[PDB]
């Protein structure tokens, strides 16, 4: 597709460890394992990947030796770059990873050269642990406590895709002694809502399941819409998985409020005015349908004029969102920049 | 299961440094619970509210911590104690921590000793306290430290245990626990 | 003083001067309670003040009272208050409360001065119900040698619009009274809409007397400006979404007869507060700054 030809396309069946030496190499083995797991797709999620990367970085910082004359302050910064270039080669990064990169580089630079190696190592490990503890778990607990006040008996809540924060909030609210039922909507390049369906069924909550194109059929019954997010842009738009904007638009057409939950450490500084351009493409071979004998799109490379498109991200304007919940409270969507980054 | 005051006193005096664990945060002050004088409520007024600072915090990071605070005003009839934090010196905090640890160890070993006797309530625990440890610190005329050093010295000389009005049933368990913990 | 004395003082203060709002009466009663409290403790004083505020809110169900009490409590405690003596702290908070009371009584004139310049020459103004701040605004405007015409609504079920018109008569301005169901018919001739307020919410909307939502929708359907006059001590922490989410203790006063309704921020143009002139997006963080 010439429209999205600017973005690169990568396949998930290209082994990168074939030409690497077996008993360790320039790349630390922990990064090799992490990149292998990322490429195989065994670790998915906007928040688990950051934790795994930080754990690997802790492991590398544990095993380090200062050069005989060179100070570690610049040596570590120079050493870290090839590893994360390799990680980017394995799979494109996300906003949380970039923020963690910036914080870690700031911490590494800020250290003084008077201290010994062991003191610096201990301080860096303690700082990383403090960051992980403070910026993920406590924020989730505070967000759940804040959002508990907008759920009442007899409500019907609509969720899309899979998100850990939404499941945690719903399970805590149900345990607190509230009664309601949930509706799950799924798309069909991944089918990621089945995880949420299983978790909710196990928790003991009634639920319904359906596909995205029928969204207009069930919206007359719904009363609230709850959504997660991947990043927050400077102008106030919300970036998420493909299809969220459709749900927002149809809910607006049926007069249904929409709520968005996100953590404060995913705040970016980019500006975007359309749901295009800066996105990520995926493997086009997954769109092949397996319906009995009829298997179209097989060997689609034979036809010259046939193209398959696979987007991953979608930007939603702030005119279709009515409330945003963060660890600092609840605010209107248009007021995101005036509080999130005004502390600078 | 059991709970008893660390000292025979019921209320602290002025210019006293005490352990404190933050319980909840209100709009003007901090609701806290004391430990040495059992679970009793108290307020710490936030100087300047730390007002700009408090806007950007999760507001629940401070729940469940420990520090030393100084008592300024006391009202026995209602049960209200005024506390402060700025009026604290680190040298005093060192003795605060040391005394808290010593009292904690003494309380733990005494409670373990009384556990074997299986006190139904804490009234018998209070009687044991006033018959063994409170009388100890009264005889030594010093609070907290006297009982601790007496127990630490008795690990080699149990004869002093016979000086007090201690029954053999209590004495056996107490000697066993003292030689177990203190060693 | 006890609960009966509290209620007696509250009702007497309300009755003495009809030209006075509930918030000022609650603040004065709280100050009186502060000046007659005995004991040696801070938490005891806080508990007594909280109980007094609760028993005051119990008698009268209006939004402004609770916000005024909370703001009073927060404001009087924003100083050192460490010292060693109860009396010095008591005098300090008494002085702070007196200064706060002095500050409150200087907002209507500022609102009128800021808002009177938005009225054109020879214009038709539609308003709803009775509100003293709008009357002050119009008096200031007419003192500046301008001419205009005014429409009002009967405002069922207590017919306060007739009282508003009678008050407007002394200012020799042309005034008309229309039915409560003729708003859509009369919207064509109007030029701008000015209404009062009873409480400002987080997202920017307002809470007012029943019958404002339809006026706002009708004005939006024909592209007419919508203006709101409010006060600083009426900002409350609440994030309603629809008409159901309003708390029940404000809906029904002490067949359905609700007394108040909420209007969204997307149907409003400007807000004229004592802080200045704010777009609806500015309230979302001005409220955060205010509740220090």
């Amino acid at each position: 597709v010439s429209l999205f030809s600017h973005l690169p396309q990568y396949s998930r069946q290209n082994s990168l460890t074939q030409f690497m030496s077996i008993p360790s190499s320039v790349i630390h083995p922990a990064m090799v394992r992490l990149g292998l797991q990322y490429s195989q797709g065994l670790v998915s999620g906007s928040n688990a990947r950051c934790i795994a990367l930080l754990r690997a970085l802790q492991q590398v910082i544990q095993d380090y030796t200062t050069p005989p004359n060179e100070e570690l302050s610049r040596d570590l910064v120079n050493k870290l770059k090839p590893y994360m270039s390799f990680l980017t080669q394995c799979r494109p990064l996300s906003a949380s990873m970039h923020n963690a990169i910036k914080f870690l580089n700031k911490e590494i630079t800020s250290v003084g050269s008077s201290k010994r190696e062991e003191e610096a190592k201990s301080e860096l490990r303690a700082a990383i642990d403090r960051y992980v503890q403070e910026k993920i778990v406590l924020a989730a607990q505070a967000i759940s406590r804040f959002a508990y006040q907008k759920i009442s008996n007899g409500d019907v809540i609509l969720v899309y895709g899979c998100s850990s924060l939404v499941s945690r909030i719903l399970q805590e609210a149900w345990t607190e002694g509230r009664r309601f039922r949930v509706v799950v909507v799924d798309s069909r390049p991944w089918l990621e809502g089945r995880h949420t369906l299983r978790s909710l069924v196990h928790a003991g909550v009634p639920a319904s399941y359906l596909l995205i194109p029928a969204a207009s059929y069930v919206l007359p019954e719904v009363s609230k819409v709850l959504l997660g997010a991947h990043a927050l842009l400077a102008n106030g738009s919300v970036m998420s998985r493909v299809g969220t904007a459709q749900l927002a638009l149809v809910a607006r057409a049926h007069n249904v409020p929409v709520l968005v939950c996100c953590e404060t450490y995913k705040f970016c500084e980019r500006v975007q005015t359309d749901a295009f351009v800066s996105n990520e493409l995926d493997d086009p071979d997954d769109l092949q349908c397996k319906r009995g004998e009829h298997v179209a799109l097989a060997n689609w490379q034979n036809h010259a004029s046939l193209r398959l498109l696979n987007l991953v991200y979608d930007v939603t304007p702030p005119e279709l969102v009515d409330l945003v919940i963060t660890e600092l409270g609840m605010i209107p969507c248009s007021s995101v920049p005036v509080v999130l980054r005004v502390k600078s | 299961g059991l709970s008893c005051r660390f000292y025979q006193h019921k209320f602290p005096e002025v210019e006293d440094v005490v352990m404190v664990n933050v319980r909840s945060i209100a709009e003007m002050g901090a609701y806290v619970s004391l430990l040495e004088y059992n679970n009793i409520e108290g307020m710490i007024l936030l100087s300047e509210l730390s007002r700009r600072r408090i806007r950007s915090i999760n507001k629940l990071i401070r729940i469940g911590r420990n520090e030393c605070v100084v008592v300024i005003r006391v009202d026995k009839e209602k049960g209200y104690i005024d506390l402060s934090k700025r009026r604290v010196s680190p040298e005093e905090a060192i003795k605060c921590e040391d005394k808290f640890t010593k009292s904690k160890t003494v309380y733990s070993i005494l409670r373990h000793v009384a556990e074997v006797l299986e006190y139904t309530k804490d009234e018998q625990l209070e009687s044991l306290f006033q018959r063994t440890a409170w009388v100890f610190d009264d005889k030594y005329k010093r609070p907290g430290y006297g009982a601790y050093d007496a127990f630490k010295h008795a690990v080699s000389d149990p004869s002093i245990l016979d000086s007090l009005d201690l029954n053999e049933d209590e004495r056996e368990v107490l000697i066993n626990n003292i030689n177990r913990r203190l060693t | 003083m006890d609960d009966k004395e509290l209620i007696e003082y509250f009702k007497s203060q309300m009755k003495e001067d009809p030209d006075m709002a509930s918030a000022v009466a609650a603040i004065r009663t709280l100050l009186e309670f502060l000046k007659r409290d005995k004991g040696e403790t801070i938490q005891g004083l806080r508990a007594n003040l909280t109980s007094a505020i609760e028993t005051l809110c119990g008698v009268d169900s209006s939004v402004a009272v609770s916000s005024g009490g909370e703001l009073f409590l927060r404001f009087i405690s924003l100083a050192s208050l460490e010292y060693s003596d109860y009396s010095k702290c008591k005098k300090i908070m008494i002085e702070r409360g007196e200064l706060f009371l002095r500050r409150i009584s200087l907002s209507r004139n500022k609102i009128a001065d800021l808002c009177h310049t938005f009225i054109k020459d020879g214009a038709t103004i539609l308003t709803h119900a009775y509100s003293r701040v709008v009357l002050r605004v119009l008096e200031a405007a007419v003192a500046a040698k301008k001419r205009f015409s005014v429409y009002v609504t009967e405002s069922q079920p207590d017919l306060s619009g007739k009282k508003m018109a009678k008050a407007l008569c002394h200012l020799n301005v042309p005034v008309t009274v229309v039915l409560d169901a003729a708003v859509g018919y009369i919207m064509e001739k109007a030029d701008l809409v000015i209404v009062g307020a009873e409480g400002v919410v987080e997202n920017g909307g307002i809470i007012n007397k029943i019958g404002t939502n339809q006026m706002a929708v009708c004005a939006k359907a024909q592209n007419k400006p919508f203006y709101v006059v409010a006060e600083s001590f009426k900002f409350v922490r609440l994030f309603p979404l629809n008409q159901q989410d309003v708390p029940d203790k404000f809906k029904y006063k002490a067949e359905e007869h609700p007394w108040v309704d909420y209007t969204a921020p997307s149907l409003i143009t400007l807000l004229f507060t004592d802080l200045g002139v704010l777009t609806p997006s500015a309230v979302s963080d001005e409220l955060i700054k205010l509740y220090l």
